[PDB]
This record gives structure tokens, sequence and C-alpha cells, in this order.
């Protein structure tokens, strides 16, 4: 029975195995429980070891018989006897040995009780105890991955069964030095993300980059290694805080340069801020291929998206100076040349989009405030390219008829028009540096950055007409010299731009919008791959943060650039630290709020603490409010998450704006401007109900410029959602109307939100990061924080420069077709197994050359499995140039 | 204590004593290996307080303090340190020849002026002072 | 409180219209001791009701779907109905007879809303 | 399971800071709100008079006056003073009166229908899309039918003319007809409003127009919106009496399905999604496109496709590793999607009956057999025919 | 899919409930639907009050 | 409306006082329908008659 002296006197019986599987439990209930915690002699614990040979046998045989009301309140008790009545650090042998039968029933409770609270609470007393046991544990986790017994049980027992080690809680060392990673990886791969946070060190995944690299060959193909190692980077972003994070991340790049598969290293390098990567990368690209292959294409598509050399695209630098040693190497004439500049999609868009015909305007009305506005739009529209550019050549229209700020803002929309295309223009950014008065002149040095986008030509010349202005000591001159400066390049810093923007004789209080481009330039100069360690650099920023406190707004923008200053490298912030610390500011302390929260962002683990708190408001000091309401709004958290945190937080965010709003009118004007700008960078989850519902409550909330900021969310795919935005904005627009500053704001919402009529998908991301940091976020950032009630917010306004493709066109192992490809879509997932973006190829399927659409249908995996053929490079309808490894080439289209 | 002043003092210790509260529930650096700067954060603020009950002999009895034990000597010409309607018990208390004004007959149970003992010296009494004349 | 219609206490008072229904119509509660001795019979009725309300776990791991449509069909005078209130009144759900009835749909008195 | 749980754990937290921080600024934070905004409100309550009798604001006059139907009983003609503007007072609502003498103080307060609440059932599918695969062309169909003229315009602006307006998911139960309206719904986040047939004929007579002509009138006002008329078969097949049986009341009923789709007093972009297990019930006139455009019919699954029937069933159980699909492919075939739903119910039901709390292949197996003879069965046998 | 749903469905559960806590709370605490256009108004609201011939009655 | 059941009561009521007595129903032909329409005033109450009938009678 369960009484004593069946196993507390060594006269004793098996008996009570035989009640428990169908009648009532007795031997994993408390008999065990009972006499373990008796006494404390280890006699009696000795007794518990003879049962073991009954009960493994007994244990799948109650599996077969299945009797859950038996299971669930009898071994919760278990808990007790295995780890609390041993004590198990200071006696190894008796907890080793009675977890072979009894280590699968634990588990029952685990799978059965499936929710994540109880698999927490489980996993605490399970990490002592299997670290105890080790070797032991070997043989447990076989024991379950072949089968227990063929049942609908055992399937979901498993994945939880291999969990237990790796929890890595509250666990004491006597036993912790042992890599338990080869097993754990082959069979299964939710565990593995979990040991690497948890361990929170470069250890976990140098354990793990070795052995991917051995499976490159061994135990599969390399396609299939480079899927598994996607799923733990972007699950390891929380638990781990960033300057930690960063570090996992130099570990992954040791594998995919062993590997032919690339992109991956170099969305990790955006996040580093780092040149030095991307050149060695190419040779050992090089080294390791003779052949050209997907090593040399993957290498390539993945720079061009953005990468780090100042703020935003990507450099002409590196690919002209590699480019002495890759135009030796002549494998194509015509491949080479294209493949390496983002050329390929730019020719097909600006083809199709001739024949479809984008004007890509504004309104038709002339000689108001009113089209100061429209001149704009104009910019907005065709920051993806269009074919405005016939009737700018004569500029009669936008140019004249806008002044001031407007003029200038204007003229940057000329050279957005040739943006990613292969002619910088030809007559109208060639011949507005030679059109006479300085504001079409600076503005249009603003467009001179524009067209300089990810391609490797620099068409009209970015740096150079830049080099010349800055020496000048015209106000007007280099504030847009400099825009174009941080524009073109990328993310960091470069040695001949730095030594050149050094002399200061800028603008350190103005009312002037256009005044804060200096800040964000500056800011990125600074720091470095692993810093400069020029100690001049740092000085620049100081010099216009400590005149500034006349102007609220020109006050907030130098802690933002000192704020970009820590972006990057863990080792890099280290660096930096010492020229910060020579001089101090009263101003660095309102500073630092922000300033933390972007350095933080890259993981959730300090980022939320932070974030959505009140700790530097009580608003009775100026200081207080400066930096302190944008951080509430919690703007940067969704991007750098993963794509499951994403779905929680649309419902946080828009309880979010009303807590703001009314706890501080000034906060109100700040947080809900930021808000707008949040959804189209973070993309949290669902776009179908979401902007409608959105426009409906700004109503209630104040300003004209909350609807502006909203309609930044509403583009994603640019016909889909956006017609309806557009609609119901429409309306109460034309409901009500006063002052011709309204009427500004409501203008700028309607055209703002389009792209449309077979124009692609165009939204803030590229495509490739899912764990990208913000950098080419903060041209829009910077113009939500600040006054949009001027006209002069429009400069840096005009530029939100990204592109997604609606192309499927996929490169084979060596056919590289130019074919596109059908896709299945999917709005969520049935696991997390895929959390690298491919669901099934069931679903509804959408077509090639046929609207890519965001969340709510952002996941994609090309459909043919059955066909056999795997994206190397991932499908999401991506900015890069497909790949795939086929083993079955193109499939058709298909009706469904 | 006037209201006025405690009321926009009130909102501003409060606002944070709540705000500090939501941090400490939310903990994701349980794990963690940080050396490398830029947090270096526990990530939760908390706060308390204690405070010691004493304060000696209160009252001495239910009913108010009166006579109690500790002597003092209270010069004539304070009302910052007064003469009150429970002191009458007090007075006499084994009174001193350093006091030259001290009693000689009874008590003049609540206030009055009380005889002052035959005078040998004026080292103890001051001076006149009346704020009389200089009103107006 | 009606010098305003101004809302004075909420009441601890809230009659419900389950046990009404349960009331007017009639059923004098039993136990298992009155057929008692036909064991698989009464062993039954508790399989089906008892342990999907009172704890829905059971039969999320047995599969299928908690009970929807129990048949108990028939003649009557074997007790079967008799049961059915013995495992109502211990679960704690209200057993609510209709006798074939829309007498006893008074929240619009016709059937097919008797449903919603 | 490890994989998922960090983000979890996260999510539910960051939730709690959410809750927390609203405490905060309700109770101490105040900067617009203040000491003033309270005096606001002792103010206006004092000068609008406590009680406020409710009316409906049916319409506005710009003039200063409305007409103002009061919920006591008899109505009144007030005016549009005191707290509100013309435009601030909106059609359908519930509205204050100051209570001494009826002039519309405002409108905080929105009125609801009482149909509309028992009507209406919440959107979401219990069968997660993607997984009501098997005949997984046709459940495609209803997205691009139903959900895609108001989730994409694009297609239908270049493609021209009239959108549509319906789907009709017709044949055999168990093919999910329910699962698909749902998932549409869902998706678009339009107002699913949710009829039984039945409900069309009951007792009281014409209560079947009138039910039907409210429900969609009601849709176009809280439109875009699906309504799904749940198992239009009973229109024949019930009869309380001899009047609502018979040609009268299946006329009616049908007569006004055509008036209200395409016909006079037509309908938006708002759908009417059908389920019909018969449209042998149903005329030739509701079964027209262009009031119910593209029809989809499911056909009786076929050997391959009832894998992937039985797979459905199988996911909202405990997921099968071990069940022998060919021995159901095998045995019985060109049967329904209830007939899958029967072999599944049989094996549960036998585990019950010893208190085994799962089902296994063994106890689909046991069941199988049975199941099988049982369809045959349901209809009759007679004496032995 | 057995396992992976209960997670899911425990985690919304949570979330779902302290959204309601939250959304009784805030409110419009306590505002004024009319602003500031309609105080004029007010002062006329008054006098119709005193009047006789306000309210009417609607009829036919 | 809801002035039908409640002269079910006072029948029921007086008769009880009454004792000794009888209460002998000639035709409980339309005091209990098989229809209850009710979603009109008057068929609403013979439906309530019926109810209250039926539950002073297991009183009684």
């Amino acid at each position: 029975m369960e009484e004593g002296g069946r196993d507390k006197t060594p006269v004793q019986s098996q008996q009570p195995s035989a009640t428990a599987p169908s009648g009532a439990d007795e031997k994993s209930s408390g008999k065990e429980r009972r006499d373990a915690g008796e006494k404390d002699k280890e006699q009696e614990l000795s007794e518990e070891d003879k049962q073991l040979q009954d009960e493994l046998e007994m244990l799948v045989e109650r599996l077969g018989e299945k009797d859950t009301s038996l299971y669930r309140p009898a071994l919760e008790e278990l808990r007790r006897q295995i780890r609390s009545s041993t004590t198990s650090m200071t006696s190894v042998p008796k907890p080793l040995k009675f977890l072979r039968p009894h280590y699968g029933k634990l588990k029952e409770i685990y799978e059965n009780m499936a929710p994540g609270e109880n698999k927490c609470f489980a996993a605490d007393i399970i990490s002592v105890l299997a670290m105890t046991m080790s070797g032991e544990r070997e043989c447990l986790k076989y024991r379950l991955v072949g089968s227990q017994e063929e049942l609908a049980s055992w399937g979901h027992e498993y994945v939880r069964h291999l969990a237990g080690e790796v929890a890595k809680e509250w666990q004491e060392l006597d036993d912790a030095e042992k890599a338990q990673r080869e097993p754990l990886l082959t069979l299964v791969k939710e565990i593995v993300p979990y040991n690497m946070a948890h361990n929170a060190e470069h250890e976990a995944c140098d354990l793990l980059m070795e052995i991917e690299q051995v499976d490159m060959l061994e135990k599969d193909i390399d396609e299939n290694a480079y899927s598994k190692v996607c799923l733990y980077l972007t699950s390891c972003v929380n638990y781990v805080p960033e300057p930690e994070n960063s570090a996992l991340l130099r570990c992954a790049l040791g594998v995919f340069r062993k590997f032919s598969r690339f992109p991956e290293a170099l969305r990790l390098a955006l996040m580093l801020n780092d040149m030095e990567l991307v050149e060695d990368i190419f040779t050992s690209c090089k080294d390791v291929v003779v052949q050209k292959q997907m090593a040399f294409m993957l290498g390539r598509h993945g720079v061009f998206l953005e990468l780090s050399e100042d703020v935003e695209e990507y450099e002409d630098l590196t690919e002209i100076m590699s480019n002495v040693q890759l135009n030796s190497n002549f494998l194509a004439l015509a491949r080479e040349l294209d493949i390496m500049e983002p050329k390929v999609p730019d020719d097909i868009y600006k083809t199709h989009l001739e024949n479809n015909r984008f004007g890509g305007s504004g309104s038709q009305v002339d000689s108001a405030r009113m089209n100061l506005a429209s001149s704009f739009v104009n910019g907005f529209v065709n920051a993806a390219f269009g074919q405005d550019k016939l009737l700018t050549d004569d500029g009669n229209k936008w140019l004249y008829k806008n002044k001031d700020h407007g003029m200038l803002s204007a003229a940057a929309s000329l050279g957005m028009i040739l943006l990613w295309d292969v002619d910088g223009g030809l007559t109208q950014i060639d011949k507005y540096l030679y059109s006479s008065e300085d504001y079409i002149k600076s503005g249009a040095l603003l467009a001179c950055g524009i067209v300089n986008s990810g391609v490797r030509n620099e068409c009209d010349p970015a740096l150079a007409l830049l080099s010349d202005y800055v020496l000048h000591n015209s106000n007007t001159m280099r504030l847009g010299s400099i825009f174009g400066l941080g524009l073109a390049y990328a993310g960091s810093n470069r040695e001949d731009v730095l030594t050149l923007l050094l002399p200061v004789m800028g603008d350190s209080k103005s009312s002037m919008e256009v005044a804060g481009v200096t800040a964000l330039a500056c800011g990125m100069i600074a720091v470095g791959s692993c810093n400069g360690d020029v100690t001049s650099t740092i000085l620049q920023t100081i010099m216009e943060k400590s005149e500034t406190e006349l102007k609220d707004t020109y006050a907030r923008w130098l802690p933002l650039g000192l704020g970009l200053n820590h972006l990057g490298k863990g080792e890099a912030i280290e660096a930096i630290l010492a020229a910060l610390e020579v001089v101090s500011e009263p101003f660095r302390s309102f500073a630092n709020t922000l300033v933390d929260v972007c350095a933080y962002a890259g993981s959730g683990n300090v980022l939320k603490v932070q974030q959505l708190l009140h700790i530097c408001s009580e608003h009775f000091d100026s200081k207080e409010k400066e930096e302190d309401k944008d951080k509430k709004e919690k703007k940067d958290k969704d991007k750098k998450e993963a794509p499951a945190d994403m779905g929680a937080h649309q419902g946080v965010a828009v309880l979010g704006i009303a807590l703001i709003a009314m706890g501080e009118e000034i906060g109100a004007e700040m947080a809900l401007r930021t808000f707008g700008h949040l959804l189209r960078y973070g993309e949290p989850t669902l776009r179908r109900a979401v902007p409608l519902a959105l426009a409906l409550i700004s109503v209630s909330n104040p300003r004209l410029n909350i609807l502006d900021t909203l309609s930044k969310f509403s583009h994603d795919a640019d016909p889909e959602v956006s017609y309806n935005s557009i609609f119901a904005m429409g309306m109460v627009g034309s409901g009500t109307n006063n002052a011709r500053l309204a009427a500004m704001l409501r203008q700028l919402a309607q055209y703002h939100a389009k792209d449309p009529n077979n124009l692609f998908m165009v939204r803030l991301a590229q495509g490739l990061t899912h764990l990208g940091k913000g950098t080419l976020t903060l041209c829009p950032y910077h113009s939500d924080r600040q006054l949009m009630s001027q006209v002069a917010v429009a400069g840096l306004l005009t530029v939100l420069v990204s592109f997604l493709d609606v192309r499927n066109i996929i490169l084979g192992k060596s056919h590289y077709v130019l074919y596109g490809l059908v896709a299945a879509m999917q709005p969520r997932m049935l696991v997390t197994f895929d959390e690298e973006l491919r669901p099934l190829p069931v679903s509804v399927r959408v077509g090639q050359a046929v609207d890519v659409v965001g969340q709510a249908g952002k996941p994609k995996t090309i459909t043919g499995f059955q066909t056999h053929t795997t994206p190397v490079l991932l499908a999401h309808g991506e900015r890069a140039e497909l790949a795939t490894e086929e083993f079955l080439p193109v499939t058709p289209i298909l009706e469904g | 204590e006037v209201p006025k002043e405690k009321e926009k003092e009130k909102v501003s210790t409060a606002v944070l004593s709540i705000t500090a509260k939501a941090k400490k529930k939310e903990k994701e650096k349980e794990k963690k290996e940080e050396e490398k700067m830029e947090v270096d954060e526990a990530e939760k603020k908390e706060e308390k307080e204690k405070k010691k009950e004493p304060e000696p002999n209160f009252q001495l009895l239910d009913n108010p303090a009166r006579v109690m034990p500790a002597q003092l000597k209270v010069l004539s010409m304070t009302e910052t340190c007064r003469y009150q309607p429970f002191k009458p018990l007090s007075i006499g208390g084994i009174i001193i020849l350093k006091d030259t004004s001290e009693d000689i007959e009874e008590l003049v149970e609540p206030v009055a002026a009380h005889g002052p003992k035959i005078e040998e010296e004026e080292q103890e009494p001051e001076p006149p002072e009346p704020f009389e004349y200089i009103d107006d | 409180r009606n010098d305003s219609y101004t809302l004075h206490k909420i009441l601890p008072n809230k009659v419900d219209p389950l046990v009404s229904l349960m009331m007017v119509e009639k059923v004098p509660d039993s136990t298992y001791e009155m057929i008692g001795g036909l064991d698989k019979q009464i062993k039954e009725i508790k399989e089906v009701i008892e342990l999907p309300v009172k704890h829905p776990e059971l039969f999320e791991a047995l599969g299928i779907a908690q009970p929807k449509g129990v048949l108990l069909y028939g003649p009557p005078g074997t007790g079967k109905t008799l049961l059915a209130r013995a495992v109502a009144h211990h679960t704690d759900c209200t057993f609510i007879r209709v006798s074939g009835s829309e007498l006893v749909q008074k929240f619009i008195g016709e059937g097919a809303r008797m449903v919603r | 399971t490890q994989c998922r749980l960090k983000l979890l754990k996260l999510e539910r937290i960051k939730d709690y800071l959410l809750m927390e921080e609203e405490f905060i600024r309700n109770q101490e934070q105040m900067k617009p709100l203040e000491e003033k905004q309270e005096e606001e409100r002792s103010k206006v309550d004092d000068l609008r008079g406590t009680p406020m009798s409710v009316g409906t604001l049916e319409e506005i006059i710009d003039d200063n006056h409305a007409i103002v139907s009061t919920s006591v009983g008899s109505e009144h003609y007030v005016s549009i003073l005191s707290f509100v503007d013309k435009d601030l007072l909106e059609p359908g609502c519930s509205v204050l009166l100051n209570h001494k003498v009826h002039a519309v103080i405002g409108v905080l307060m929105d009125d609801t229908d009482p149909l509309v609440t028992v009507m209406k059932v919440e959107k979401a599918p219990q069968e997660t899309y993607a997984d009501i695969g098997g005949l997984d062309n046709q459940i495609q169909e209803i997205k691009e039918s139903v959900e895609l003229p108001l989730t994409h315009p694009e297609y239908y602006e270049e493609m021209g003319i009239k959108p549509p307006k319906g789907v009709i998911l017709y044949g055999p139960p168990g093919t999910g007809k329910t699962l698909l309206a749902k998932a549409v719904a869902n998706q678009t986040s339009a107002t699913f409003l949710r009829v039984v047939g039945s409900e069309l004929i009951q007792k009281y007579l014409g209560d079947g127009p009138k039910l039907v002509r409210e429900l969609f009138r009601v849709a176009e006002e809280h439109a875009p919106s699906i309504v799904f008329i749940d198992e239009i078969d009973a229109i024949g097949t019930k009869r309380y009496d001899s009047n609502s049986g018979g040609e009268r009341e299946i006329q009616r009923t049908m007569l006004e399905l055509l008036n209200q789709l395409d016909g006079f007093d037509s309908r938006g972009d708002v759908k009417v999604i059908m389920a019909t297990n018969r449209i042998e019930t149903l005329d030739p006139a509701l079964i027209r496109p262009g009031r119910i455009d593209r029809k989809i019919e499911f056909p009786l699954p076929d050997e391959k496709t009832k894998k992937r029937i039985f797979q459905i069933h199988t996911s909202r159980m405990t997921l099968a590793d071990d069940v022998t699909l060919d021995d159901l492919i095998m045995a019985k075939d060109d049967l329904s999607g209830a007939d899958i739903k029967a072999i599944c119910t049989e094996a549960g039901l036998m585990a019950l009956r010893e208190r085994r709390m799962k089902v296994t292949n063994e106890d689909f197996k046991k069941s199988k057999e049975n199941v099988l003879y049982k369809k045959q069965e349901g209809t009759p046998e007679g004496l032995y025919l | 899919q057995s396992t992976y749903s209960r997670q899911i469905k425990q985690v919304e559960d949570d979330i779902q409930q302290l959204l309601k806590k939250i959304n009784e709370l805030t409110g419009i605490k306590e505002s004024d639907t009319g602003l500031a256009p309609p105080a004029l108004w007010d002062l006329a609201a008054d006098k119709q009050t005193l009047q006789s011939e306000q309210p009417l009655q609607v009829a036919r | 409306l809801g002035e039908g059941p409640r002269m079910v009561r006072d029948v029921f009521r007086l008769a009880k006082e009454n004792a000794p007595a009888i209460i002998f129903i000639d035709e409980i032909d339309a005091i209990a329908t098989k229809r209850f329409d009710a979603q009109t005033g008057a068929d609403r109450e013979v439906q309530r008659i019926l109810l209250e009938l039926l539950n002073q009678m297991d009183g009684f």
C-alpha cells in the first residue's frame, strides 16, 4: 500500500506498482515522497532506488491507459522527493538514479499544464537535478525522441523533455561545467535560444558557432544549418542586456564566414556599426570558394541595403576601394558591376514606373501656403523613385511659388525623383547647383545626398559639392551640405569625411528646424568601429549643446546626438567614455533618459524598464520635460524584439497615447507625434483594421500634426491599406477648416500616405533586418519630436527613404533566374520552430509581381516545398535580390 | 501649517513613489553578465521608511503634563517659554538662593506679580525696558 | 435615493432568472440511493456531467469537445430524471427544467430565440 | 516551448507596468486637469440638472432646436442650448435633457440597438487559419469574395463596375462553412451579426421579413459589415402552425431577400454570407449571381482530401502521430465532413467509459467499425431491408 | 498544435483582464463635451427654464 | 402589463384564508394554451397567467 514498512524495512514488496497505472497511483504519488522525507538517513533513500526497474515499464504502460485525473495532483508532490528530500548538491548518486523513470513523470505536468507560468515553475526544480545527474541525462533525452510508445501524448512530451537542463535557473556549481549544446541542437531547435540568453555570455555562443560549422557538411547541407542560426539570434534579444547582446552577434559572424551563407552577417554588422567587418568579409568570401557562387552574390546583395559610414543608406567607399581587387577578379563585365550595387531592382522599377506612369505629385494648386505642402509631398511619394522630373525641369510650379525654408525643402524633391537610379539626373540636379539664389542652392544640396542612395555610383556628387561648402562660413550652404553628408554614406564614419566636418561655423541656438541637421551628422561621426579615438569629434557636439537653452526645440536636438555616439559595439561604449568625462554639463543630466533608451535599444532587457515611466517627469522644472516625454512612447522597442513580442505591443500602444496625453499637454504634443512613426518602424500586429480605427480616435486627441504622423503607419502595401486611410481623413478634413495652417497639415496627411496603383510595397524596413538597429529612423524621428507647426520641419521630413520589393526574383544555384516566384502568405504561425519568417506553403497564395503586404500577411514562404526549394536569402519581399538553392526550378502561377 | 503650500508639495513626492513601485515588478536582468558598460543598473527601484515611537513623559497621567520630573529656571519676560495655568502647581520646586526673587508668601495661583525676596543685589534683575514709547 | 434618482448604494440583492425557472416548474431533488444497485447506470451519468463542468481539463486531455449534446433517452419510471438532479446539485449548476414548453421562455416567449 | 517562453514572460510583465502606470495618472499626476476640471464638472452638473432625463437625438435643426424623443413615453420638441453644439450631437444616440425644462444639454453617450445585442457574436474561428485545410482551394475563395473587396480596393477600382455582394457556402456539413465566415469577418474586423434561419420562422407571423430587413439595415448603419445567416433550411422544414408553414411564409422571407441584396433598396459593400446545408430549399433566385456573386460549393471529401479533413478534428483534440489515416480512407469515402466528426466522437466516447482520458489509435480503430455500419443505420433499415 | 494553443490562450487571458480595469478607470475624467462656444448658450438656456412656452411637446 | 399573473396569486391567497373551500377550474382551455407568441402585450400576459397557476398550485 502506501504504508510504512513496504519501503521502510528491508523486508518489502514491489506491490504498489500494480495499483498505480489504472487503479490509483501510489508509487509516484506519495510513497516515494513519504520515505525520502522520513528520517534523514540514506538507508531509506537506498530502498527507493530498488523500486525504479518496475517503475520504467509502469510509466509507458500508464501512458497508454492515460488517466489525466490521476496525473495532475499526484505528480506535483514528486517535486518534494527528488530535490528537497535528498538536498541534491551534497548527495550525487541518489538523485542521479531516481530520475530515470521519474524525470518523464515530472514532464507530464510540464506538458499538460502547457502555459508559460507552469513551465518556469517546474524549470527551477529541474535545473539543479539535471545538472547533478549529467551523463545520465544523455540517456533520458534519447529515450523520448525515438518514442516512448506510439500515442498522441509522446509527440508533445519530447519538445518539453529536452528543455529542463537548458533552463539554467538557480543552478549550482558542482557539475555545471559541461557542454550540453551538441545533442540538443541536432534533434530540436526550441531549447537552444534559451540556453544563450540565460548564459548571457560568449561561451554559449562559442560552443554554438563551433557546432554549426561542422553541421555545414556533416548533419545536412549548408542551407539547413543557416536556417537554425536565424531562429536563435531573433529570439535572444531579452534576458540579456544590450552590451552583452552585441557580443553574441560577433560569434555568429564566425559561422557565416565559414558558410557560403552570408546575408545575416551583414544585418548584424549594421548593429555593431563597423566598417571593418565588411572589409574582412569580402576577402574571406573570396578565400572559401574560388567560384563566384552564392557566397559572392549573397554578400553583395546584403551590404547594399544599409551599413555604417555616416547616418543612412550605403557607402560608395568600400565598393570603390574593393573593386580594384574585385575589378581584377572579373567574373562578369555585366553581372558583378550590377549585383554589387542596388541596380537590378532600380532598372526594373524605372522601366515599369514609366509605362504605368507615376507623376508623383501633390495638388495642382498654386500660389498659396496650401501648396508649401504639396511641394514636400512630391518628394515623399517619390522617396522610392518617381517621374515628376519632367515638370520639375522648368521649376515654375513648386520652387518660385515657395519661399523661406519652403523653397529649400521643395528643391530636395528634384533629386528625390532620381534616388535609387543609375543617372543622378542631367538637367535638374545638374543645373540647380547652377541656378541663382541661395534657397534653391542649399536645398539642392539636400537633394544631392538623397540621390546617392545605396548605389556605388554617387550620381550627382554628394561628397564633392558638400566638401566645397562646409569651408564657406555661409550658414545656409553649410546646413544643406552636412545633411547630405550624413544621408549619403551609412551609420558611423569615414576617415576623409570626419576631418572635413571638424570646423564648426554652424547654428547653436537658432529657431529654424533645418539647424537641427548638424546634430545628427556629428553625433554618428564621433563613434567609430571601436571608436576613432580622436578626441576632437566629441568636443563639437558639446559646443552647440552648452550654448543652447534659449530654444526648447534646439535644446532637445543635441542630447539625441549624444545618444547616437553611444550606439554601437560593446567595446566601443567603453572607448568613447574617456572623452566624455573631461568636460561636464548640467545639460547632459536631462539628456540621459533618452540617451540611455537609444543606447539600450537592440535588446528589450534594459530597454523596457526605462521606457514608459515617469522617473524624470514630474514636470515642475524645465529640464524634466526635455527628453522624458518622448521616452515613454516606446518607439524603439518593437522592431528590436522578436515578431511574437510585436503582437502584444499593438494593444499597449493604443492605451499608451491616452495615458500620456491627459497626463501632460506639452507631453501630448511631443508623444502622440512620435506614436504614428513608432507603428511604421516597429511594425506591430495587424494593418487591416488599425489605421481606420486610429483615425477615429485621433479626432478626440489634440493637434492636426497627429494625423500627419499617423499616415506614416498607413503606408505599408501602398494601394492596399492606404486608399481607405486617405478617404477617412478626407472626410473630417473637408468637414471643417478655418486657418491656412490646419489645411496645410491635412494636405500633408492625404498625399504623404500615397505611392499607389501598381506601385510596390514601401514601409520603413529593409526586409532582411528584424534585428536591425535604428539609423534609418533618424530623419523622420527628429521631425516627430520637434515642431511640425513650422514649414521648416519639412526638410528632414522629406526623406524616409527605404524600400521593400514586390519582386520574387530568386537567383538559382547557377541558373541566376530573372523570372518571379509564387509564394504563400499567412498572418499567424502554428509553431516557433519557425520564427525566421517562413509559414506553410498552403495558406492563401499571392503571386509573382503582386503586392507584398506587411503585418497580418507579412510572413512569406515561397510555395515550393513539394518542389524542394529553399531560400538561402530569406523571403518577405525583401529589398535585397532574392536567392534560392533550386532542386527543382521556378514554379508557374497557381489558381486558388 | 497653512494648507496651500502642502498641496503643491504632496503631488510631487507621490507621483514619484507610485512610479518607483512600477519598476520593481519588472525584471529581465536576473540573467546577465555585464561589465561592458552602458547599463550597470539593478533595473528596480524601491522605497521604504521606519520611525521610532517614543517621546518622553508625554502626559503625566491621562490628563495634561502638569508637574513633571527635571527642574528649570525660567526668566521673567519670557512667554515663548511661558507661564501656564498648568504651572501654579510647579512654582516653589525647592527654590535656590541664586533666585533673588523667590517666594516669601504663598502662591498667586493663576498669574500676577509674586513676592520678591529681600534683595541685597541687583545682579540677577535686569534694568527697565518698556516698548511703550517707541510704539508711535 | 429618488431625491435626484442618484445611486445610493449598490444593492446586495440581485435575483437570478435561472433559480426562478427551476422553482416554478418543480423538481424534488434526489440522489444515487433511490435507484441504488444498478451501479453502471449511476456511474455513467457522473462521467458526462460532473467531470467536464468541474474541471474542463479532463476532457481537454481525452480530446473530444466538452459535452454539447448528451442524449438521455428511454421511458420514465426508471428514475432517469432523478440521477441528473443529483449531479446537477453537487456541481452547483442550476437544473432548469423544460417539460416541452416555451411557457418557461419569458425573455421573448417563443422558441428559436430561446437559444440565444 | 523554451524558445517562446522568454517573450511570453516579458509580454505579461510589459502589460503589468502599463496597468500600474494608469493609477498614478488618475490619482496624483495632473497638469491640464488639476483642481480646475473638478470644478468645471460641478458647475456643469448643477446647471445641467441632475437627474438628466434621457432622450434620443433623431436629428438636429440649425436654428437652436432639435427634435428629441424623450424615453419616458411622450416626445418633446427641444432647443439645442447649453453645453453642446449642433455638430457635437450625432444621430441615433442617447442625449441628456435638463429635467426641469427640456433643452438638449448634450451627447456623452451612444445608444445601441436591443436587436443587435442578441444577434451579435464575436468574430474569431476556433480552428486557426491554414488549419481549416482540406478543400484548401475553397477556403481561399471566401477570402477573395467577401473579405477582399473591403480589405483591398486596388483590384476592384481597376477592374471597374459593381463589387461582390456575397458568397453562398453550400454542401455537406463539416467542411467548415461557419469557420470560414468568422475568419473573414475576424480579419476585416467588420461587425459580425449572426442569426440562425430558424429565427425567420417562429410562431408570430411576418417576423421573418421583419428580422431580416432590420438586420441588414443595422449592418448598413454599423458598416462595413458581415451578416451571417446560419442554416437556412428551416423555412419549409419548420411550422408551429399552418400559417407558419406553407407558401406565404416561404415566399415572404425569399421576397425580402431579393429586394434587400441588389434591388432598389440595395446595400453598400456590406456582404451577406449564407450557410445552407440544402439548396433544395433555396430558390434559383437566391442562387442567382450579383446578389450572391461566386458561389462556393464544397463536394464530398476525396480520398487524399479526407486525410487533411481528419487532421483538423485531430488538432482540436490531442494531436495524433500514431493514427493510421489509410484505414479511414479505406473503410468509408465520399461521405461528409460530418462522418469524419462521427469517427472522432465515438473514439472519445469509448475512452470516456473506462475513464481513459486520452484517445489513441486503439480508440479510433475500435470505434471505427461500428461507426461505418452506424452511418448506414442512421437512415432506416426497418425490420430487415 | 494542442500544446501550442494553451500557451497563447493563457497569455491573452491575463493581458485582457488588466485591460478592464484601465479602461473603466481612465474614462473622460470629469471633462465637458460642449467646450468653449456653448458658454453664452448656457445663459439663454436658464431664461428658457423660467419660460412656460418651452419645453414644447410634439403632437399631431 | 403585469396585472395578469398577479390576479392568479390573489385568488390562491383568498382560498387558503377562506377555508374550507374548493377552487374549481371548468376550462383551463384559455388559461393554458399551447401557443404563446408574446411579441404582443396581450399575448405576453396569457403566458404569465399559466406560469403563476402552476407555481401556486405546487404549494396549495
